[PDB]
Parts: structure tokens; C-alpha cells; sequence
């Protein structure tokens, strides 16, 4: 609006930037000629600013997709693939309006501390008669091949149970146990 | 060749007086004396086609080959022939109902002593009065003849007067084609050449300015023939008509053109340009 | 530049600074004195037989010239008289004849007179200077200047069909039209004439060029030509080549003025031209009279920055490919050389950094100076967890222990401000004057107001 | 496939492109209004758009964990096209960088880039260097064949990413070594014969040939009379009077303007473009090259079963 | 495409939009005027 408004005060070489003024300071063959240059210089002003809004339309209507977008999948429900809806792990998303469009405020999870460790791809009994597979977990070992189930998020190691294992097909790439089996595998 | 300014390693989309794609153009030859007396000569002289902006000649193609005799009947090698050119205003019948008498003052080109040197000169011919040389009902083209100064058989054919700048320049003697062009502007007329600058190439460069301000609309080739049994032949030079075109040239490092299209010759050549 | 003393902390362009001239150059290699004395010698043309010369490779002094004319009235375009006698141009045409100052409007454009259209009309394509002279008894006794006292314009020039033949621009008159009207003594206005043949009809009027004290008038037509090659006239009014090489200098040669830097290039080119031309028609090239050529360029500014930091209160000057030679070499118009170019404050530090707000270039940060400059900061890599990859049926897993939340604001502006403008409100202030030439001008202000409706409903 | 999420930061000053120096001109631009300074200002702010939106890109592109070692040695299949080693430049970037017609300690002691600054503007250095970029790319490998974080070999995760296409266990068991050679080939075909004939390339080379007309016309824009009697300020001082001088140089003044302008409005409609490309260009890596898609067409044409991100 | 044959009939200052009427009324020398005033419109609606 800035600019829109800056150029009334253009002369575009002429006399002056006032039409009255040209009017009372000069003839007809000249006063036509400096109204000609004083229109074509604020007739090119309003057609940069029709191309200025016509350009920012498209920006627009492309950030209201995307407002739709993440309305729809970051808000209303836990987005499953990262990076869509902030840094992390998304947990919850609340939007609230702004000036001229929509604030978005997302809760990642982003885990501070980490702790090195091995896990195999799944345990099996004996000579491969049935497997199993971690489901949303790992599986850990307290130094003495006691196997051990913890979360794939944090580290509070529980025992295997029936729940958060999940059988699967066996393989060659599994790790084979003798003793102190767990439950599933018994 | 442009003119005061050269261009080098660029391609320049510049427009001027340009002839056009293919336009083979009049194709003229002269011939020996006959196999010794009466000159053999061809049909010019009668014909008096338009100035326009101008023309470009093709000097001395067809040279170093073996060829034919026009009037022989035997085949023997072709050497380069300088033509002989005339342009004047204003033309006009002969007193024996002929074409090509030129009633005002005219400029004649005239390559002499072998070919050595070469003299324009702005000299208004009278017709003479004589027995056959341009009498009364008694003509036959007149013909620069000159032994194995053309002014002598010129000035036998016509009657010299009010005659201004006889201005001569020194070409050398060889068998290597080249090019002449002549073009008139408002400074007056432009002689160009392909001698200038050394010999590299086939474009011509501007040589002489001759102060001709009455506009040349007009011009013919004057007949020559060479005295000579013995077969000698003699090379083809072409005129090309100029136009008010457009060109698209390439430039090498140094300051000649290599390659030239014509905007207009086809719809590609449009692009092109 | 921008306006305001409150500035927001960050880099920004301020400005190229140019090298000045230092030094004059001048070659203009010599030609000969005009020979314009003749458009005073003999006796002066009729406008109908009128005398052209072009003059080229020329020399003149207009002091000794105009010593012999008053001077009554000059129509010149694309060109001046104070610039003829100071500038350099390519070719000089003049034509001249005796015409009354009584009739010195009918040599003027758009003219419907005999003059205009079976007499010298005027070519306006190149500058000219038509210049209407009044030479006085005296000057024109000492340089035997006398009329004939037979002057005589064509009136009428009609083919065998009935019909007027006009003259082309810058021409010289019909020859059979100018034969004809020379020939005649009298004055004549529908007048048969047989030109070898030919049945023209002509017709002669005769002017009377003198005046009550017997000063002769006269017209003299001055067409300039500004060729793009070197200029060979020029009106009469240092150092040598290799003292001068990559400085920026001005020139004089050949008429040719401007700036720029010579160096000792390879010969490329004709040898015979003098100067060599891009495709931009900007001057590149130069052929000496030596032989030598010279290779000519513009002198090229210095791309500077300004890097300025509220808050602190500091600005820094940065170059945006200058290296330190040519900083040493030209004046600007300590010296830390880094990747992007030298720069006239900072100080160097040992450190590193996650991200700046006050970025330089290929990932360098500009600290703020909280000794007395700022800090040339690089920022690098961090590198993440690195995980080994493990052949055996074990593989290394990193499993959290601790975690905290991390809160991302973003803000994506999804509206457009709805602007409607009165284009005759905007455009004129209401005045009728206005209002009518933009009516004239065809309408725009429909589209316009169309255009933002659109805009505003979508 | 190739996404130009890039612009170049070129910045023009008021004087010397509308100008080159006179004081006529300066003076005459003055009377004339004051625009320049705008084009500073919205030229300034594109740039700022930019290198916050490159800050943005790659900042989404990090990755919380990387497994170095994996790409280099551990695949059976010729994987060697994305394993960074000068320049920590895969072999895929010193293609991409080599076979197109696209630096700046020493750029002005060269004299192209000296034609721009005598017309009166500069390209501008990218935010990341090459180097940094290139870093920052193959840290992305590392990540790719990671979770189904836990570091795995580049078979069993080509193995658990065709196990959940459809193909069972005992097929890819059964020829596991076809699968490798078929990579292999498939690869080496890529690698091999992509400088002539295919889109992407030429998509490349034509943003890049885009972005060079960009600036030629911007320099070509100098030597245009636009009506008047010269291009050049110098002739039209000295060869015209001073009532004179002013209507050739308010044409010229015009003209200038009116260049820069579209310039201006150039730039911000390849802005507007490149903030949709780059949006683009995070959803491709954070669905295609961290994990495997589901919905086909969206990571190429076919079945997904891996994809890699280069510079 | 209405907006870009509009434009045809603009005098844009000039005397006519047509010219070929510019041609048979004005000398040489206003001629080159009101056609630059004619050209710089209909360039201006092209790059538009
Ligand atoms: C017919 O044969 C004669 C042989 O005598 C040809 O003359 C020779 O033409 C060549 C054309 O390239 C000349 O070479 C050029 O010479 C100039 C001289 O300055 C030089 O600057 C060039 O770089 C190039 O070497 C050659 O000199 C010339 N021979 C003589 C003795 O002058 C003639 O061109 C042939 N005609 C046709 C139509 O083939
Ligand atoms: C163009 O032509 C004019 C002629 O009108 C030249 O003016 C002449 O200039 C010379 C030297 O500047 C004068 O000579 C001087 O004469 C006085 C006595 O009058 C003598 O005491 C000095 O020692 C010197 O010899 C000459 O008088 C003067 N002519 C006239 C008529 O005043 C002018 O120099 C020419 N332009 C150029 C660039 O040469
Ligand atoms: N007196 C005389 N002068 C001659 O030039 C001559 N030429 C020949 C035959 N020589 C020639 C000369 C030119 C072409 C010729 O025109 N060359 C090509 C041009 C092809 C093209 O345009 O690219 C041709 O048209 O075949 C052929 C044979 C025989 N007797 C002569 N006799
Ligand atoms: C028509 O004008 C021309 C050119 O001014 C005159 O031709 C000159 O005539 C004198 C006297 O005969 C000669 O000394 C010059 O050499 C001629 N110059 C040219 C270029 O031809 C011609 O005389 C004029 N016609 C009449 C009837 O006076
Ligand atoms: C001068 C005649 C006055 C009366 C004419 C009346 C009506 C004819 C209408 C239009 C033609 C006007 C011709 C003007 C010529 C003056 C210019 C000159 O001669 O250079
Ligand atoms: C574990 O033992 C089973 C028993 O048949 C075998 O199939 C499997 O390959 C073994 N795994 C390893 C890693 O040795
Ligand atoms: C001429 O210009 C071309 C343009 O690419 C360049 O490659 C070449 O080096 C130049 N010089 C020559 C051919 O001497
Ligand atoms: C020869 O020229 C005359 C012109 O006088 C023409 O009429 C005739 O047709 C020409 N003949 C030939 C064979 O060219
Ligand atoms: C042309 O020649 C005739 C022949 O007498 C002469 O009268 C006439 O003046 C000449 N033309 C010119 C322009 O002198
Ligand atoms: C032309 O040649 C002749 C003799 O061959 C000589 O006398 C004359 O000086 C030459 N002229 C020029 C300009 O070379
Ligand atoms: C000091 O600056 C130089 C610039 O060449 C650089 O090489 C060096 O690393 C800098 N010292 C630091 C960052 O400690
Ligand atoms: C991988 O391919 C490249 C190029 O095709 C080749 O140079 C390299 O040796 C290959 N590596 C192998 C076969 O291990």
C-alpha cells in the first residue's frame, strides 16, 4: 500500500506531480504532453500492482492447501511419517488464527539421551520351530543371555510376553537360544 | 563488408544491400577475334537493365580449367577477363532506332594494359559521324578491342568530351577470381573490391568514392574482344542484383565472413534470422 | 539509499564505487585543411541546378568560416551547431543555393509548395543543420562572390500521363525537369519540352536572391553522418601507449571518446580498420598505425557489501570477488582475505558456529563484536550418532533414555489484502483535462477494476 | 527425477545500470522519482526469502542418526555412485556438476562475470557451500536403509524392503543373486549413457540455460536506444543541446526502469516457484528416501523399493 | 486473448491507433514520435 500510495508523488519527468499545477503553468500543446507522461506513469503503477496481487493469489491459494493439509493430518489425528508437522516425533498439533493466516503450534517428542546397544532380529527355539518378532520394541539382553523386551522409544527393560511379541516366519538370520527360553518361545 | 568497423568471432544479425539465395543472374562472355579479322561479339550493348540499388559482379570465375571458345570450334583453357561496364542517367534511342545511346554524362569503366590497371571515367559521349562507327542507319555494337589502352577503340567508337576525373588504380596481374561491387548512396557512388586488405577471401571492401550525385538508374556491359590457328578462350563473369535484404553473418577471427544466410529465402532461414 | 536511521542487523549491497580517470590519451592522426572556401568562391547555384560536396578526411575551422556569414536562422535535428564545432563525425555533406529569407518557409517540413516537392528536398535520416546565411556586400566582393541575376525554380514537373513526378529525399532534381528549366529564359508555367523524345511538360518561376543593398542569401544544408567507425573530420582546436596499461583511461582517437583500460592483446581482426566492434556495438578493439593491437575494456568497478549490526552498532565492509592485490593496486573509491573476497574490518577467530542470523557467504557467520571489529566465524557440520554396521546377527541399536519436549511454531500466511482502487481517483484528480486524455488514451481502468474484482472474489 | 528448488540471488544497485556515471543522469533519475531504492529493498528481501528457505530445506533434510560405513562396503550391489570419499563429492554430483554448462576468492581478477560488473549487478554466494551441501547430502545415505534407529546391511534391507512388495521369503531366498545382478545392471544403465537422451538431464541443463538468459537479458537490456538518438549517455551529452539532453535521457531513464521492473517481477514469480519446489522436495525425502512409500506414482513410476538424493 | 486484440485500437497519446493514419498526416520527423508512443504501448501490452 506503500508503494501504491509513494507514487502520486512522481513527477515521471515532468513540471510537477500535481495536474493542477501543470494545468495552471502551461499551454494546451505542452499540457497534454505532460498529462501524457503523468498517466503513463501511474497507469504503470496500478497495472505493477494488479500483477503484484495477482502474483501473491497463488501463494495464497497454495499456503491454504497446505493449512488444509496439515489441519488434516497433523491436528485431527498423530501423523505417522516425521518431518510433515515440526522437528520429531509429532505427539499433538493445535492451530489457532494470526494476522493474515494461521499459526500452527506442534509438539514433538525429540529424545535427549541415548543409550548404545545390540539386539538380534528375532529369538527362536532350537532347531527353528516357531519365531517370533519384536512388535514396536526391541529385544535386549542383561549380559547373561537373559532375553529382555524394552520400547523402541525408551529404555525401561520388561519381560517377553505373548503381547508385545509377534510370531513370525523363521529364518537363517535369526539368533538360535537354548536356556532360559521366554514364554512365547516355551 | 561493413563499412569503417570490423567484427570479429560474433554472429550479427545486420541488414543491408544483400543479393539474394540462388539468382544466377545475366551470365556474360566475351570471345577471340574470328579464326583474325571481324571481332566476334555477343547480343550486349543493346540491352540497358536497371540500376536499382545496385550490383556485384563475380570476377573472373571459371578461370584455370580447360574450356571452349565461344566462336571456336575447338576447346581450349580459360583465363580471367576483366569486364568493361558502363552506367549513365539517362538512355535513350540511337539515330538508327538502336538501343544504348546514353545522352548525358555517363561513367565507363575501363581495365587497361592487360589488365594492370583500371580507369573510371565520367565522360559524356557524343555519338561520332562516320561511314559504320554510329553513322546514320549504318551501326554495329562497338567493340573495345585491344591487341594479345582500351580509350583508343573508345574513342574511336565515341567523341570525348566535358570529361571529369580520370581516376586509374594498380591491380595486379593474376588468375585468382574476385569480386566487384558497385552501390550509391547519397555521398555518391561506392566502388568495392575483394583486392584490398590483402587477398584472403571473397568479400569486398570499400576502394573508391567517386563524386557521382546524379542517381544512376541505368547501366549495360560494353562488348570486348581480344585480337589473336591459335584458340584462345576467354572466362564468365555473373551480375548479381542487389536488394534492400537482411543477413545473419559469422565472423572468424580474423575480420571475414564465412557463412551468410538470407532472411527470407525460406521459412527456416526466418528462424534462422 | 533506503532512507531511515533505524536499520534492521544484516548484510547487504551498497553501491559499486568506479575507478576515475587518471590521464589523458589522444592520437587523431593528421589530415588536410577543408576545401569549404569553394562554398564561398564561385558563383552561387540556383536552387534548381544546386552544387553538393562531400568532404571526408577533413579538417576545418569554423572561426574563419563564420568570420564571412551572418547566420539568420538554423533548423538543426539529432544534432547542434555548438556540437558540429566541437564534435567528431563520420562524413560531411553540404549542399547550398540562393534562396530569399522571404521564402525561408518553404524549405521548412510539411511544406506543400513547388520548392519542397519539384526542387532540393530534404532527407531526414542522418543529423542535419539547415542553415539560412546572409552574406554581406563587402565579404562577398573580397571573395569575388557575384549573381548571375538569372534564378529560377521548376514549378511544374508532369510526365506524358498528366501527373506530378515528386522527388525522393535527398536527391538532386529531375535532370530532365532541371535541363529544361535551365534552358529557358523566361518565366513559364505549362510549358511543352521534348527531351530526346520524351514529351515532358515544365514549368519556370523565377526570385530575385539579392536585396536593396546587394548582400546575397543564401541556404547552406549541413548533413552530419555518426558512423560506428573511427570519425576522419573533425573541427581544428599526451604520453605515449605502454606508459598507460590497466589503468582507466579516457580517449581521443580517431574522434572517439570514452574510458576504458588498454592491454597488448593478440592481433584479431582486419588490419586495415582501426577499431573492433562486439555484438553489442560496444567498442572492443583498436589497430595501432604501428601495427600493434590494442585490446580495450571497460574499467570494471569493485562489488562491495556493507554488513551492519544494530544492537552493537558496528559496520564491516565486505568485496564480493576482490581479492587483496586489487585491493592494494586501485584505491577503494585488517585486510583478512577469505573464499568470498577481502574485507577492510573483522578479525579472525578460531571457532565454529550451529547457525547464524548474520550470514557471509559459503557458510561463514558474522558474530557480533560484543575487541573493536567483527568476527569471521565459519559454521561446519555437526555430525550425528554414527551407528557401525555389524556382519553378525546382532546389530547395534540406540535406544532413548531421557527426552524432553520441543515445541515448532510455524506460521504459513494463507490471505491476500483485498484491494480495490478507483482507477480515474488514481490516475487524474478529478480535473476534466485529465479525465479527457485518459479517454483518449484508450481505456484501462475497466480491466483494472475487473482484474481486482477477480482477484478479491477468488 | 529433478527439482529446482533454487533461485539466484542477484543483486542491482540504482546508478550504475540505469546510469553509468553522469551526473546528468543521476540528477535526471532524481527529478524522476526515487524507484531504485524499492529494487534494493525487494530484491534484498527475495534473497532473504532464499537463503531462510535453504536454511529451512536442509534443516528438515538432517537426520538424527547415520550409519557412515554402510554405503561404502557393505552392499553386494555397486552402490558406489552415492559413497562420499577436496571435495566430499559423491560420484553422481561430479557427473552432475561436470556434464552441465554452469568460483569466487580470485572471480574478479579473472577479467562473463566482469561483463555483470560493468552492467551493475552481482550473483551472489549461496548460503551452504558446495562442500557443506555435499556433506549434508550423504549424511542423508546412512539413514536410508536403517528401520524397518538400528544399523543394517544394504541387503537385508533391500531383502525387508521387497519382502513387503509381495515377494515371500523363499522366492527372494532362492535367487538373491539375480536381485543383486539385476541392481547392478539396473544401476550401471543409469550410470551409463544419461548425458544424452532423458528429461531430467535435460530439465537440468535447461534451468540452468534459464538462469543464464535471466542475466543476458538483464545486460542485454544496455544496449537498447529505445528511441533515442544513441545508447550510450556520453553521446547524447555531447551531441545534443541541454533542453534536449533531457527528453532522450528520461527515454533512456524509462527504459532502464522498465528492465529492471521485470526483472524484479521475474525474480519474485521464480521465488513463489521455488518455495514450492523445496516443499516438494521435503515431502520426496521424508516419504521416499527415509522410509518406503505405499502410493505408487508418488516416488517414480512402478512399485517402490528405494530411492537416493543427490545434490 | 479479448485484453491482448484490445490494445490494437489504443492511441496511446497518439493522434490515431492506426498507422497508416499516422502515415498520411504528419511530416517525417512527428512520424518517428507517434510511432515510438505506438511501439512502447503495444510492447508494454505484450510483456504484460
Ligand atoms: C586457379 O589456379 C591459380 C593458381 O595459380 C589459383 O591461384 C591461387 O589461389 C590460391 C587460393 O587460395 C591462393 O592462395 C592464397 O593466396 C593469398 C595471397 O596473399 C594468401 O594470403 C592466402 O592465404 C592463400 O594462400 C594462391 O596464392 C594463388 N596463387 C597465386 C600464384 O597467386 C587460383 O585461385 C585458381 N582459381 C580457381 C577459381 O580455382
Ligand atoms: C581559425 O581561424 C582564425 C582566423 O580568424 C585564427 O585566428 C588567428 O589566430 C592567430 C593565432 O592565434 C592570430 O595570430 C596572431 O596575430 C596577432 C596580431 O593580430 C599577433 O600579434 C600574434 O603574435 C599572432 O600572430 C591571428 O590574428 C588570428 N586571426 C584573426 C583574423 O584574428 C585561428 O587561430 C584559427 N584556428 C586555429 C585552431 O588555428
Ligand atoms: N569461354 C569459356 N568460358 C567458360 O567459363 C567455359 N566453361 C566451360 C565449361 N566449364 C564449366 C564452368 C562452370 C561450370 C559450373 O557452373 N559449375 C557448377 C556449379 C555447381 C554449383 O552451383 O554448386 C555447375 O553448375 O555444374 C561447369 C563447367 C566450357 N567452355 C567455356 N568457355
Ligand atoms: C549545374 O550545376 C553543375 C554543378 O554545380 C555545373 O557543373 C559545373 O560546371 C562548371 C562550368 O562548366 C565546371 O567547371 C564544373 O566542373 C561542373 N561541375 C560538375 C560536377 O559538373 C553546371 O554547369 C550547372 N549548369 C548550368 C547550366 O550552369
Ligand atoms: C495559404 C492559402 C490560404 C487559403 C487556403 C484555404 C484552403 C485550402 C486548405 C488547405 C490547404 C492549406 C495549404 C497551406 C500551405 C501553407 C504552407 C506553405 O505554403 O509552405
Ligand atoms: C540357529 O539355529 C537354527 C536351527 O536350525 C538354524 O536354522 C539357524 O540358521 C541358526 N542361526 C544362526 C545365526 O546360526
Ligand atoms: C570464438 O568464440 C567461441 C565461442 O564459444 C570460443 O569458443 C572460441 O574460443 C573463440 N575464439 C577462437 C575460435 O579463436
Ligand atoms: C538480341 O537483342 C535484341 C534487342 O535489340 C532482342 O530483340 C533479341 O531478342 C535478342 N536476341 C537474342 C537471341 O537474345
Ligand atoms: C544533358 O544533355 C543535354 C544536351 O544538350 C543538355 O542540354 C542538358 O543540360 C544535360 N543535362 C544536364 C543536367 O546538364
Ligand atoms: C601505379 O602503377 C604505376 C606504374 O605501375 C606507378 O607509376 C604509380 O605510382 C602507381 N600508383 C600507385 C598509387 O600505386
Ligand atoms: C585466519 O584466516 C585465514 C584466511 O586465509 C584462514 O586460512 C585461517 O584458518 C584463519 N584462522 C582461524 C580461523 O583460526
Ligand atoms: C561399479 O561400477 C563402476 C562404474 O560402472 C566401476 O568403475 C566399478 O568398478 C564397479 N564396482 C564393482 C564392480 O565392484
Amino acid at each position: 500500500l506503500s508503494k501504491l500510495a509513494s507514487e502520486l508523488s512522481n513527477t515521471f519527468g515532468a513540471i510537477s506531480a500535481s495536474i493542477g499545477d501543470i494545468l495552471k503553468r502551461l499551454d494546451t500543446l505542452e499540457q497534454e504532453v505532460q498529462i501524457d507522461r503523468l498517466i503513463n506513469g501511474r497507469l504503470t503503477s496500478l497495472n505493477a500492482f494488479v500483477s503484484q496481487q495477482l502474483v501473491r493469489s497463488e501463494a495464497a491459494a497454495r499456503s491454504s492447501q497446505l493449512v488444509k493439509d496439515k489441519v488434516n493430518e497433523c491436528v485431527k489425528s498423530q501423523s505417522s511419517r516425521n518431518g510433515f508437522c515440526g522437528q520429531g516425533t509429532h505427539i499433538v498439533s493445535f492451530a489457532v488464527n494470526a494476522p493474515n493466516g494461521f499459526y500452527f503450534v506442534h509438539v514433538g517428542y525429540h529424545p535427549t539421551d541415548y543409550v548404545n546397544q545390540t539386539s538380534a532380529y528375532g529369538l527362536c527355539d532350537s532347531s527353528n520351530t516357531k519365531c517370533i518378532a519384536a512388535k514396536n520394541g526391541y529385544f535386549i539382553k542383561n549380559g547373561s543371555d537373559d532375553w529382555m523386551f524394552t520400547g523402541s522409544s525408551y529404555y525401561q527393560p520388561e519381560p517377553i510376553t505373548n503381547f508385545n511379541s509377534r510370531s513370525v516366519e523363521p529364518e537363517v538370520t535369526f539368533q538360535n537360544l537354548t536356556n532360559n527360553l521366554p514364554p512365547p518361545l516355551s | 563488408y561493413p563499412v569503417g568497423r570490423t567484427y570479429a568471432n560474433i554472429t550479427i544479425m545486420l541488414s543491408g544491400l544483400f543479393p539474394h539465395q540462388a539468382d544466377k543472374g545475366k551470365q556474360y562472355i566475351y570471345s577471340m577475334y574470328h579464326m583474325v579479322n571481324d571481332p566476334f561479339i555477343s547480343n550486349y550493348s543493346y540491352y540497358t537493365e536497371p540500376f536499382d540499388n545496385g550490383f556485384v559482379v563475380r570476377i573472373g570465375a571459371n578461370s584455370n580449367i580447360t574450356g571452349s571458345s565461344v566462336v571456336g570450334s575447338a576447346n581450349a583453357t580459360v583465363k580471367k577477363i576483366y569486364p568493361a561496364l558502363m552506367l549513365g542517367s539517362v538512355v535513350g534511342k540511337f539515330p538508327s532506332n538502336k538501343t544504348g545511346r546514353y545522352f548525358n554524362h555517363t561513367l565507363v569503366i575501363l581495365p587497361e594494359k592487360c589488365g594492370t590497371q583500371i580507369t573510371a571515367l565520367y565522360c559524356v559521349l557524343q555519338p561520332k559521324n562516320q561511314t559504320n562507327c554510329t553513322g546514320h542507319t549504318t551501326y554495329t555494337s562497338y567493340v573495345l578491342v585491344e591487341n594479345k589502352n582500351l580509350k583508343q577503340s573508345l574513342q574511336t567508337w565515341f567523341d570525348l568530351k566535358d570529361c571529369l576525373f580520370e581516376k586509374k588504380y594498380n591491380v595486379s596481374a593474376d588468375e585468382r577470381e574476385e569480386w566487384f561491387g558497385i552501390t550509391q548512396d547519397q555521398q555518391g557512388v561506392h566502388l568495392y573490391t575483394s583486392r584490398k586488405n590483402g587477398f584472403k577471401s571473397n568479400n569486398m571492401f570499400l576502394f573508391a568514392t567517386l563524386p557521382i550525385y546524379e542517381r544512376l538508374r541505368y547501366y549495360t556491359v560494353m562488348p570486348r574482344s581480344i585480337k589473336t590457328n591459335d584458340h584462345m578462350a576467354w572466362s564468365a563473369f555473373y551480375i548479381y542484383q542487389l536488394h534492400k535484404l537482411n543477413y545473419l553473418v559469422e565472423f572468424d577471427v580474423e575480420g571475414y565472413i564465412v557463412r551468410a544466410s538470407d532472411c527470407g529465402a525460406n521459412d527456416y532461414t526466418q528462424l534462422q534470422c | 539509499s533506503y532512507g531511515q536511521f533505524d536499520m534492521n542487523s544484516g548484510v547487504y549491497s551498497a553501491s559499486y564505487f568506479n575507478a576515475q580517470p587518471r590521464g589523458y590519451y589522444y592520437v587523431a592522426n593528421e589530415l588536410e585543411e577543408c576545401a569549404l572556401d569553394v562554398l564561398f568562391k564561385n558563383i552561387a547555384p540556383q536552387i534548381a541546378n544546386y552544387s553538393r560536396r562531400v568532404f571526408t578526411n577533413c579538417n576545418y575551422n569554423l572561426t574563419k568560416l563564420l568570420s564571412l556569414v551572418e547566420v539568420d536562422e538554423f533548423v538543426c535535428d539529432k544534432t547542434t551547431p555548438e556540437s558540429l564545432a566541437t564534435g567528431c563525425y563520420s562524413s560531411l555533406v553540404v549542399d547550398w543555393f540562393a534562396l530569399p529569407l522571404s521564402m525561408k518557409s518553404t524549405l521548412a517540413i510539411g511544406s506543400a509548395e513547388a520548392i519542397s516537392m519539384f526542387n532540393y528536398n530534404q532527407d531526414y535520416s542522418n543529423p542535419t543543420c539547415r542553415i539560412h546565411a546572409t552574406i554581406n556586400s563587402n565579404v562577398s566582393s573580397s571573395l569575388n562572390f557575384t549573381a548571375n541575376n538569372n534564378y529560377a525554380y521548376i514549378s511544374r514537373c508532369q510526365g506524358t500521363d498528366g501527373k506530378p513526378i515528386l522527388l525522393q529525399k535527398g536527391q538532386l532534381p529531375n535532370i530532365a525537369c532541371r535541363s529544361g528549366v535551365l534552358g529557358l529564359s523566361n518565366d513559364v508555367d505549362y510549358f511543352g519540352y521534348n527531351f530526346n523524345g520524351r514529351i515532358f511538360y515544365i514549368g519556370r518561376k523565377s526570385y530575385t536572391p539579392r536585396t536593396s543593398e546587394g548582400s546575397i542569401q543564401m541556404v547552406y544544408v549541413i548533413t552530419a553522418n555518426y558512423a560506428e567507425g573511427p570519425n576522419n573530420v573533425c573541427p581544428l582546436k599526451t604520453d605515449n601507449l605502454d606508459s598507460l596499461l590497466g589503468q582507466c583511461i579516457d580517449y581521443d582517437i580517431n574522434g572517439v571518446v570514452g574510458q576504458g583500460v588498454f592491454q597488448k592483446c593478440n592481433s584479431t581482426g582486419i588490419p586495415s580498420q582501426v577499431f573492433v566492434y562486439d555484438s553489442f556495438h560496444n567498442i572492443i578493439g583498436y589497430h595501432s598505425k604501428n601495427g600493434t593491437y590494442y585490446c580495450m575494456a571497460p574499467c570494471v568497478s569493485v562489488p562491495v557489501s556493507v554488513i551492519y549490526d544494530k544492537s552493537s552498532n558496528s559496520h564491516a565492509t565486505l568485496y564480493g570477488s576482490v581479492a587483496c592485490d586489487h585491493i592494494k593496486m586501485i584505491p577503494s573509491v585488517g585486510l583478512l582475505q577469505t573464499a568470498v573476497g577481502c574485507v577492510i574490518g573483522f578479525h579472525n577467530t578460531s571457532d565454529t558456529v550451529e547457525d547464524c542470523n548474520l550470514p557471509l557467504g559459503q557458510s561463514l557467520c558474522a558474530k557480533p563484536p560484543s575487541n573493536n571489529t567483527f568476527g569471521l566465524a565459519v559454521m561446519k557440520y555437526e555430525n550425528p550418532l554414527k551407528v557401525e554396521v555389524l556382519n553378525s546377527s546382532e546389530f547395534e541399536i540406540s535406544v532413548p533414555t531421557n527426552f524432553s519436549f520441543r515445541v515448532t511454531e510455524e506460521f504459513i500466511e494463507t490471505s491476500i489484502q483485498k484491494v480495490t482502487v478507483d482507477c480515474k481517483q488514481y490516475v487524474c484528480n478529478g480535473f476534466e483535462r485529465c479525465e479527457q486524455l485518459l479517454e483518449q488514451y484508450g481505456q484501462f481502468c475497466a480491466k483494472i477494476n475487473q482484474a481486482l474484482h477477480g482477484v478479491n472474489l477468488r | 527425477e529433478f527439482i529446482e528448488t533454487s533461485i539466484q540471488k542477484v543483486t542491482v544497485d540504482c546508478k550504475q545500470y540505469v546510469c553509468n556515471g553522469f551526473e546528468r543522469c543521476e540528477q535526471l533519475l532524481e527529478q524522476y522519482g526515487q524507484f531504485c531504492a524499492k529494487i534494493n529493498q525487494a530484491l534484498h528481501g527475495v534473497n532473504l526469502r532464499q537463503d531462510d528457505a535453504t536454511k529451512s530445506l536442509f534443516e528438515s533434510i538432517r537426520v538424527p542418526q547415520s550409519a557412515p560405513l554402510m554405503a561404502s562396503l557393505s552392499g553386494d550391489y555397486n552402490l558406489s555412485l552415492f559413497e562420499t570419499p577436496g571435495n566430499y563429492r559423491s560420484a553422481l554430483e561430479d557427473l552432475l556438476f561436470d556434464k552441465v554448462t554452469l568460483g569466487y576468492m580470485k572471480g574478479y581478477d579473472e577479467c562473463l562475470i566482469c561483463a555483470q560488473y560493468v552492467a551493475g549487478y552481482k550473483v551472489l554466494p549461496p548460503l551452504y557451500d558446495s562442500n557443506m551441501e555435499a556433506m549434508y547430502t550423504a549424511s542423508l545415505t546412512g539413514s536410508i536403509a536403517g528401520a524397518l534407529a538400528a544399523s543394517l546391511p544394504f541387503a537385508q534391507s533391500i531383502y525387508y524392503r521387497m519382502n513387503g512388495i509381495g515377494i515371500t521369503q523363499n522366492v527372494l531366498m532362492e535367487n538373491q543373486k539375480l536381485i543383486a545382478n539385476k541392481f547392478n545392471q539396473a544401476l550401471g544403465a543409469m550410470q551409463t549413457g544419461f548425458t544424452t537422451t532423458n528429461q531430467a538431464f535435460q530439465k537440468v541443463q535447461d534451468a540452468v540455460n534459464a538462469n543464464a538468459q535471466a542475466l543476458s537479458k538483464l545486460a542485454s537490456e544496455l544496449s537498447n536506444t529505445f528511441g533515442a538518438i544513441s545508447a550510450s549517455i556520453g553521446d547524447i551529452l555531447k551531441r545534443l543541446d541541454t533542453l534536449e539532453q533531457e527528453v532522450q535521457i528520461d527515454r533512456l531513464i524509462n527504459g532502464r526502469l522498465t528492465s529492471l521492473n521485470a526483472f524484479v517481477s521475474q525474480q519474485l514469480v521464480r521465488s513463489e516457484a521455488a518455495a514450492r519446489s523445496s516443499q516438494l522436495v521435503k515431502d520426496k525425502v521424508n516419504e521416499c528416501v527415509k522410509s518406503q512409500s505405499s502410493r505408487n506414482g508418488f516416488c517414480g513410476q512402478g512399485t517402490h523399493i528405494v530411492s537416493f538424493a543427490v545434490n
